């Protein structure tokens, strides 16, 4: 069926195709190669095309595919094809508009005497895969190409100045390279068609060149992973269609541009850790923005209201700032708010009531700030809740009922704040809850028992509280938990005999309480226990002989009513620390028992 | 097949 | 935190975990004090690792010694094979390593001997070789030894902390000579 048919056979005969991804091809039945799988064409029944992504096709760049007359796409992406290319891999490949060699094996340098080959590329892309060497200077030649992808390669020396010769270039892909030390070219200003410009960790230093102004087309600007310096220049305002800009993980200082506030396109920016300073720009009017990342620079003064125009704001990622005053008391209520993070500020009063509005919260993560006040009933209400953190703030009075049965709910952290109340019994909801953190509070009453009923906990920690009462035997049901930490409480009782349940718990820390009974014998069973603190209690009896299968890195038993004889191996002198304040025990040398 | 981090912003939290 | 996160995840990717025990170890956290099976001090530094009895295996990192201020490791009960690091003697604040009932292979690294302030050290029921380091006499601190169940070989020393292990802390090794055996030294 023609030469197309007998010269993809061939190309096949140079890849080893241990899939047999193209058993279509060399697989007769008469069928012609418009039907063959990757395979496309035209009206007249010319190959147009041929597409053999993901085929996972091993071998050297089948330079017989271009013999092809009416060639126009070839796609090779997502294969191992290996070796390196040469000038006489594309010398016949002239009528190729679009090439995508991208996450290959292929080495060496790319050829130089590629833009004349390829007079009439439109797409170019060799991304992810082992290039060395430089960007051939030969690229500013290209008269037509529309995109150049080089992403993920060893690709050394500087990103060519010639590349702003391109005026056809609308998207410029160069990051991941192993560049030299350099500044942006401040030629590709004049590739004044751009809409995305990516050179993240493309080892760039020095300022943003003002050329890049004449950019007004830009869509995604990408600059992440450099050493970029200087200010986040003002004529970022002037990029009238811009939707992205990513700017994190650079050396930029001074302040936002005040001007900003007017990019009403704007749906993602992000400048996160540099060493930005001054306030954040109020008089916002950011109508389109879906995320604003400031995270671990030195911004300081209030998040100003304008931030609420913003109605279709999903993250805001403001932590590790000197940012201070009250958050905007309507925030998240008009807005599908899913991500936020305000920690490690200076941030006052009240957390606002309906920042949950829309029910898309996820994470609420408000560590080490001043917010006081109480958590209001409407985030009860917020069942997309997976992360909580609200810990070291002045938050106060009771946790509403709801709160604490949210139904995806994975870790809440409450800890160190003045929180009162006894914990509910609606916590049965919390069917996803793993982590709960609610030590330093004011929570009193009983630990309820419909905690041991939730089979996913791995870590209870809840210590200075006021909780009394026993503790639930339900909380031996809990088979995934590795940390209990009920210290520094008013708990009284003794503790389930029956604890073959807890087989993954790895801590046991029921110290400065009010509990009494024995120390259970089944204690010394846990396969994992090593950290017993049962000290500054009532416990009395003798200290089981089972404690002594245990392999402890902590036992402390100290300030007890303990009695009778120290199991032989804790009787050595080396251990003599962890039984302090029990004047009943002794030491037994075979008859004669002493107490010290 | 070579991962290229995605032109996005940084999932860091907490 | 990012230093301490780095390392931690390099182990994840390099131990295998049918269990999924290390599934809360995001790279993505700011740092791993969240994480399951590590505690951190307040200072958000980790200071344990607990991770015995969870069905692991593959093999430990050097990048491990990065956790300065590590005072408790765990990684007992598991099925780990290759070398114990040798830079786990960079570790300076360690007071329990507990790598015991695994399939560890090679020496013991003389490293160990710089833990100044280890208290425990069970390295039992593994597949150790060679000797015993002198260094490790060295640890005033050392008070509990297990080397038990080993392939050990050559002296056991006998002074500095060694003068309070019994023979129970040397059983059931390759060829091991001395005064807590039973058999003088070649
Ligand atoms: C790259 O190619 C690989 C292999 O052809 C693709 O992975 C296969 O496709 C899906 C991916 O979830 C699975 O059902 C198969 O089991 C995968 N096979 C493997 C890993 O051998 C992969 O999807 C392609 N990647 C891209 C980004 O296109
Ligand atoms: C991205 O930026 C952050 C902050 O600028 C870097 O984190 C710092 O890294 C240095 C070591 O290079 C540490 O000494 C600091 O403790 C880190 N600072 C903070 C605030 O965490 C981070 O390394 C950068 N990441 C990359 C991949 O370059
Ligand atoms: C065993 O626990 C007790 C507390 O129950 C520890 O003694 C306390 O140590 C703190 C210092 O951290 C001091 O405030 C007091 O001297 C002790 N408190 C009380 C209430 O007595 C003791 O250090 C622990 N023992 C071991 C060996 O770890
Ligand atoms: C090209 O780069 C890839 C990925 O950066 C390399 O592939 C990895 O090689 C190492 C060492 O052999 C393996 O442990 C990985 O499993 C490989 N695959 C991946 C996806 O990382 C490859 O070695 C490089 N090839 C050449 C010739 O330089
Ligand atoms: C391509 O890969 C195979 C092994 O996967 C190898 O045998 C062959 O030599 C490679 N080609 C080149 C040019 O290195
Ligand atoms: C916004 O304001 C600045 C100056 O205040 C101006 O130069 C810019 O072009 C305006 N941009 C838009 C998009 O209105
Ligand atoms: C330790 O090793 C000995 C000898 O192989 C073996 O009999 C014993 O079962 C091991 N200990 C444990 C707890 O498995
Ligand atoms: C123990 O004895 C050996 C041999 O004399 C010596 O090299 C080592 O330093 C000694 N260590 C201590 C702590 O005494």
């Amino acid at each position: 069926l023609n030469q197309d048919a007998t010269i993809l056979r061939q190309a096949k005969l140079g890849l080893s195709d241990p899939a047999q991804s193209l058993s279509s091809w060399s697989d007769n039945n008469d069928v012609t190669p418009c039907k063959w799988l990757g395979v496309s064409c035209d009206a007249t029944s010319n190959v147009v095309s041929v597409d053999l992504s993901s085929f996972m096709l091993v071998g050297p760049f089948p330079s017989i595919l271009c013999h092809l007359p009416s060639l126009h796409s070839l796609s090779l992406y997502n294969n191992s094809i290996n070796g390196s290319l040469s000038a006489d891999d594309f010398d016949t490949c002239h009528n190729l508009i679009s090439l995508d060699l991208s996450e290959n094996l292929l080495v060496g340098s790319i050829p130089k005497s590629l833009p004349f080959n390829l007079p009439n590329l439109k797409f170019l892309e060799i991304s992810g895969n082992n290039l060395s060497d430089t960007i051939p200077s030969s690229f500013g030649e290209f008269r037509k190409l529309e995109s150049l992808n080089l992403a993920g390669n060893f690709l050394s020396g500087t990103i060519p100045a010639s590349l702003g010769n391109v005026t056809t270039l609308k998207e410029l892909k160069l990051a991941y390279n192993l560049f030299s030390p350099s500044q942006i070219p401040s030629q590709l200003g004049n590739l004044t068609e751009l809409q995305v410009l990516w050179l993240a960790g493309c080892n760039l230093v020095g300022p943003i060149p003002p050329s890049l102004s004449r950019l007004t087309s830009l869509v995604n600007l990408d600059l992440t992973f450099n050493q970029l310096t200087g200010s986040i220049p003002s004529w970022i305002t002037q990029l009238k269609t811009v939707e992205q800009i990513e700017l994190f993980n650079n050396s930029f200082s001074g302040e936002l541009p005040e001007s900003m506030g007017n990019m009403t396109t704007l749906k993602r920016f992000d400048a996160s850790m540099n060493k930005l300073t001054g306030k954040i720009p109020d008089n916002l009017n950011l109508l389109n923005l879906e995320s604003l990342n400031l995270f671990e620079n030195m911004l300081e003064g209030p998040l100003p209201e304008s931030i609420t125009r913003s109605k279709t704001l999903s993250e805001l990622k403001l932590f590790n700032n000197r940012l201070t005053g009250v958050l905007p008391s309507q925030l998240g209520a008009n807005s599908p708010l899913q991500y936020v993070d305000l920690s490690y500020n200076r941030f006052s009063g009240e957390i606002p009531a309906n920042v949950c509005g829309e029910g898309k919260l996820e994470y609420l993560i408000l560590i080490d700030n001043s917010f006081s006040g109480e958590i209001s009933n409407n985030l009860g209400k917020c069942k997309s809740l997976t992360r909580v953190r609200l810990s070291n703030n002045k938050l106060s009075g009771q946790i509403p009922h709801g709160f604490w049965g949210l139904p995806r709910l994975s870790l809440l952290e409450l800890s160190d704040n003045s929180f009162t109340g006894s914990i509910p019994k609606t916590i049965i909801g919390a069917k996803n809850l793993s982590n709960l953190r609610i030590s330093k509070n004011r929570f009193s009453g009983s630990i309820p028992n419909e905690i041991g009923s939730l089979n996913g906990i791995i870590e209870i920690s809840g210590a200075e509280n006021d909780f009394s009462g026993e503790i639930p035997e339900s909380l031996v049901k809990l088979k995934q938990l590795s940390r209990l930490d009920l210290s520094k409480n008013q708990l009284s009782g003794e503790i389930p005999r029956e604890l073959r349940g807890w087989k993954n718990l790895n801590e046991l820390n029921l110290a400065n309480n009010h509990l009494s009974g024995e120390i259970p014998k089944e204690v010394g069973i846990l396969p994992v226990l090593n950290y017993l603190d049962l000290s500054s209690n009532q416990f009395s009896g003798e200290i089981p002989l089972e404690l002594q299968n245990l392999k402890l890195n902590v036992l402390n038993l100290s300030y007890n009513h303990l009695s009778g004889k120290i199991p032989p191996l804790y009787a050595n002198k080396i251990y003599a620390h962890d039984f302090i304040g029990n004047p009943g025990l002794c030491v037994d040398l075979d008859g004669l028992c002493r107490k010290i | 097949y070579v991962p290229i981090p995605p032109s996005a912003p940084s999932k860091r939290h907490n | 935190a990012n230093l301490e996160g780095d390392a931690l995840h390099t182990l994840r990717v390099t131990l295998v975990d049918p269990n999924n025990v290390l599934q809360s170890w995001d790279p993505t956290l700011v740092n791993p004090c969240t994480w399951f099976h590590v505690t951190c001090n307040n200072e958000n530094s980790v200071i344990r690792v607990d991770l015995g009895n969870a069905e692991l295996s593959g093999h430990l990192v050097p990048e491990l010694g990065v956790l300065k201020n590590l005072q408790y490791l765990e990684l007992y009960s598991n099925n780990i094979t290759g070398p114990i690091p040798s830079n786990l003697g960079d570790l300076t604040n360690l007071v329990s390593l507990d790598l015991y009932l695994n399939s560890f292979s090679g020496p013991i690294p003389e490293s160990l001997g710089k833990l100044s302030k280890l208290r425990f050290l069970r390295l039992n029921n593994n597949s150790l070789t060679g000797s015993i380091p002198m260094s490790l006499t060295q640890i005033t601190t050392l008070q509990v030894l297990d080397l038990s169940n080993n392939r050990l070989s050559g002296s056991v020393p006998d002074n500095g902390s060694f003068s309070l292990f019994t023979p129970i802390s040397f059983a059931n090794n390759l060829d091991l000579c001395g005064p807590v055996t039973s058999h003088p030294c070649p």
